[PDB]
């Protein structure tokens, strides 16, 4: 079932910044065709990264371990560098990028001559978000489905501004705007967020290798559907450019607003019906994709005995984790309050670079010291080592381009670490807590109608 | 412990908390619900972005004149294989469009003989003027055929019978729109039997061709009121004048000339041009050619210039050539009625060299107003200023904010800006960010402090700032 895997990845995982990466690209740099590139890039490095999750995989099958492997070799502790900052970071920073990109859809319609200021970009993305944790508090094969109506519609989502972009392609709209162009810099510029941001529009892949690797098929070949699925990736990336360099021009490429709008009004007919709430619904299956990935992982949390597992949990009225959700919830709307897409986009661009950094400085260590990797395709350590070094020179040009927002994430990354001790390595907790604790917890166990995690 | 037991949960499992918990699942969505709410409240309220306003042709960019073939190419030849290379100089200047000369049989003072259809050979067939039309359309530039049917005379309107040829118009507008042409130049009105009405009518059958298809109703006449009445006949043309000309050589007399025009124009289509068509490089110098090349770009409208214009063709001063019949010297090598008394800067190569050349002044100019919607459309208010300071503010038909500021002649001024002359929807940052500006020496990308601006000789100063209003 590679080919499955493949779908089970591609028709999932994508666009999540295809409406944001666009002026996130070329107001980062300036060629235009090299930044279109970096898409390619983008999807050469999740390449790279994918092979190696595969490797991880296969070196240590053990405990499912999709980050908890690297722990098996570099110990416990780092569970919270990684997992818990994602946790922190990651997901809802892409929840709230994805759902203010929502939001910011939404909007242009009803103001569709200018990029509409802060209104229902926020407020509406966090009801939409509420509303989505309702859907998925809602016995979870629901909400599935509704994702499923999303994923449809999803990669509809795709469709309506790439079939467009063909159309235009067919008139020759290619020449028409074939002054845009490459080159070669010697200087070696350009801003990390942009090589972040292909990546970031097809991210969360990453561990479903793993889910692959579970997947009903050899493990050898689950790096060929990775193999396959990263160009289909990047070929989905040019397409969208296509669009967006056929329909759409360089010029409107800089209007810095959701340009799915932008697109759709450089189309006949009703447009508003050509480029319709699909974005809206893609959106929608990205943000229930990632509040499932908290609500889950905050129920491995409590499976590791790292946190209380009040907090997951039915909800017996639905059997859903509600209370996992619950959590997700304030973890999205600050992100969401913080609002600043790229600066919320500068918080993932760490934590993936140092995060999947970590897998493959583990792979790397391991092939020089205790090998054996299992490696299902016969790559060398060039894959990921090609790979580190990338991102972690993204890390540290990204730490100069914004120190702030760059320093404060790297902190919470650090705060992973003592927060760890006082999930695991505590002094001592107190008696009166723990009696408190349950008294409460009691308490909110018997307001939402229950079954622990058994 | 983090988790209470079910089975003790279920001792246990009073209304205290379970119909607690409903009472606050209700407030929990009725919050949602309130969210929501401001959400859609906050979007009824908010405003609304100004709905773009915006014309094609008229009030933007900027057009060019051609009239012979060998002198718009330096030449020589003066082929239509030329105009086509010019073509793509053209598209470097990113002028919208050009005027074809008075291509079809016109006469030596004869109205029977001419034919406004029928092309001239001595310019080439319309087969060739076709693929010209083609490759101009390929290039993006637009066409308009100037129809003065005594071109080859004396008078182009023969000083006699009109009517004939009036038909004649009528059915080359056909002829040409065969060949390709989106539109016709017209000349001098004082010798046509009541143009208004002829223009009225003619630019009427050609918007039944398309929209669009637009005649220049260009005049050697500097009465406003007058030219005022072909507006009230016809709002539709494009302008060139004389009375542009009375600007002459002064400042504030310039800028309300301006105002003058724009008083009669009203909200029609704008467009400027000093003269008719005559090489206003040949009509005055660099000091204030170029401030004026700079001033009627940057004035509401289509401006419209001759070429030959931007290369600074002062054919007045070039032996070789008279301004009746000048010829572009836009290369090295396109010398030959005037060999090696005229330098690069003449030609489009040493002023492609030069960025504060007519060239490179204009197409910086054109390349920003193909950026600039605001320079495109928008409301450049009257800003008041010194003596010689010709200053606008520019409204951008949506938010975003022009100013400019002209020192008229060489002369060591100082800003001079009455900024309490304007309104709150002009009201104006001080971090003029300088576009351009005429003496090239001065810092343009800067954001020049307005209240300790200091003016230089010659120096005008397209500025840009966010839409204070």
């Amino acid at each position: 079932t590679l080919l499955d895997g493949v779908s089970l990845i591609v028709g999932t995982i994508i666009g999540a910044g295809i409406f944001v990466s666009p002026k996130g690209v070329l107001k980062n740099t300036g060629s235009v065709g090299l930044s279109l590139v970096i898409w390619a890039v983008c999807g050469v490095l999740s390449l790279f990264g994918a092979l190696c999750y595969a490797e991880l995989g296969t070196t240590i099958p053990k405990s499912g371990g999709a980050y908890l492997y690297i722990l098996e070799t570099f110990g416990p502790l780092p569970a919270f560098l990684r997992g818990w900052n994602e946790l922190l970071i990651i997901r809802p920073a892409s929840t709230a990028v994805i759902s203010l990109a929502f939001g910011n859809y939404i909007l242009e319609p009803f103001f569709p001559t200018c990029e509409p200021p802060e209104l229902a970009i926020k407020l509406l993305a966090a009801v939409g978000i509420l509303l989505l944790t309702v859907l998925n508090s809602l016995s979870v094969k629901w909400s599935a489905r509704v994702q499923d109506f999303f994923t449809a519609a999803k990669l509809l989502a795709l469709l309506i501004i790439i079939v467009p972009g063909v159309v235009q392609l067919i008139k020759g709209q290619t020449q028409n705007f074939k002054d845009a162009f490459e080159g070669s810099d010697p200087s070696i510029g350009g801003l990390p967020l942009a090589f972040y941001s292909g990546l970031y529009a097809y991210v969360g892949w990453d561990y479903l290798n793993f889910v692959t690797e579970e997947v009903k098929n050899p493990e050898k070949n689950i790096p060929l559907a990775i193999v396959i699925s990263m160009p289909i990736v990047t070929v989905a990336y040019v397409l969208t450019n296509v669009a967006y360099f056929t329909t759409l021009s360089p010029e409107e490429l800089l209007l810095s607003n959701a340009v799915a709008v932008t697109f759709g009004e450089r189309l006949l007919g009703n447009f508003s019906w050509a480029v319709p709430i699909f974005v809206a619904l893609s959106c929608f299956g990205s943000l229930n994709g990632s509040l499932f990935a908290m609500s889950r992982l905050f129920y491995v949390a409590a499976r590791e005995g790292h946190l209380p597992k009040i907090l997951s949990m039915i909800h017996v009225r639905r059997h859903t984790p509600l209370p996992a959700l619950i959590v997700s919830g304030p973890l999205t709307a600050i992100m969401l309050f913080l609002g600043d897409l790229f600066s919320l986009i500068n918080f993932m661009s760490f934590g993936t670079w140092l995060f999947y950094g970590l897998v493959v400085a583990g792979l790397i260590y391991l092939r020089y010291k205790k090998p054996d990797l299992h490696r299902p395709i016969k790559v060398p350590l060039f894959i990921p080592i090609l790979f580190l070094l990338t991102c972690l020179f993204l890390v540290a040009v990204s730490l100069y381009s914004d120190p702030v927002n760059c320093g404060i994430g790297f902190v919470i990354i650090l705060t992973g670490v003592p927060v760890y001790f006082l999930f695991v390595y505590w002094d001592k907790k107190p008696k009166w807590f723990r009696r408190i604790s349950e008294k409460i917890t009691r308490h909110l166990q018997l307001l939402l109608e229950v079954v622990p995690e058994e | 412990t983090g988790l209470s037991k079910e089975e003790l949960l279920k001792v246990a499992g009073s209304p205290g908390w379970v119909r607690t918990r409903w009472a606050l699942l209700l407030l929990f969505w009725l919050g949602w619900l309130g969210m929501l709410a401001g959400a859609v409240v906050i979007i009824v309220r908010a405003p609304r972005c100004r709905e773009l306003p915006a014309q094609k042709w008229w009030h933007t960019g900027a057009l060019y004149r051609i009239g012979d073939l060998q002198a718009f190419q330096g030449h020589g030849a003066g082929n239509l294989a030329g105009l086509k290379g010019r073509l793509d100089y053209l598209s470097s200047l990113k002028v919208k469009g050009l005027v074809l000369g008075p291509i079809h049989k016109n006469q030596k003072d004869d109205v029977a003989q001419t034919d406004l259809l029928q092309i001239d050979p001595n310019f080439g067939s319309k087969e060739d003027f076709d693929s010209l039309l083609q490759s101009a359309k390929k290039k993006s530039i637009r066409v308009i055929l100037d129809l003065t049917p005594n071109y080859r005379g004396e008078n182009s309107w023969f000083s006699t019978q009109v009517d004939t040829v009036a038909t004649k118009v009528k059915d080359a507008l056909e002829f040409w729109l065969q060949a390709g042409v989106d539109g016709f130049q017209v000349r001098d009105i004082e010798n046509l039997k009541d143009a208004s009405s002829f223009l009225a009518e003619w630019q009427n059958i050609t918007k039944g061709f398309s929209e669009d298809r637009l005649l220049i109703a260009g005049t050697n006449s500097s009465d406003l009121q007058q030219i005022l009445s072909l507006l009230e006949s016809n709002k539709d043309l494009l302008l060139t004048s004389s009375y542009l000309s009375d600007s002459g050589s002064t400042g504030e007399h310039t800028k309300s000339l301006v105002t003058q025009y724009l008083n009669a124009t009203g909200n029609r289509w704008c467009s400027w041009s000093l003269s008719q068509a005559r090489l206003l490089t040949s009509f005055l110098p660099a000091q204030l050619l170029r401030l004026y090349q700079l001033m009627l770009f940057t004035l509401p409208g289509t401006p419209v210039f001759s070429y030959g214009d931007e290369i600074g063709l002062d054919a007045a001063a070039l032996p070789g050539q008279p301004m009746e019949a000048p010829v572009m010297l836009w290369d090295e090598s396109s010398f030959p009625d005037i060999p090696g008394a005229v330098s690069a800067n003449m030609t489009v190569k040493g002023q492609s060299e030069d960025p504060g050349s007519l060239l490179s002044l204009f197409r910086r100019l054109s390349d920003q107003r193909s950026k600039e919607r605001s320079l495109l459309h928008g409301d450049f208010h009257a800003f008041s200023a010194g003596p010689g300071l010709f200053s606008y503010i520019r409204h951008w038909d949506q938010n975003e904010r022009f100013l400019v500021v002209l020192n008229f002649g060489d002369v060591g001024l100082s800003a001079g800006l009455q900024a309490s002359d304007l309104p709150a929807s002009a009201s104006l940052p001080a971090k003029a960010d300088l576009l351009l500006s005429t003496q090239p020496g001065r810092e343009e990308g800067s954001p020049l402090e307005l209240e300790r601006l200091k003016l230089e000789p010659h120096e005008g100063l397209l500025l840009r700032f966010p839409y204070a209003a």
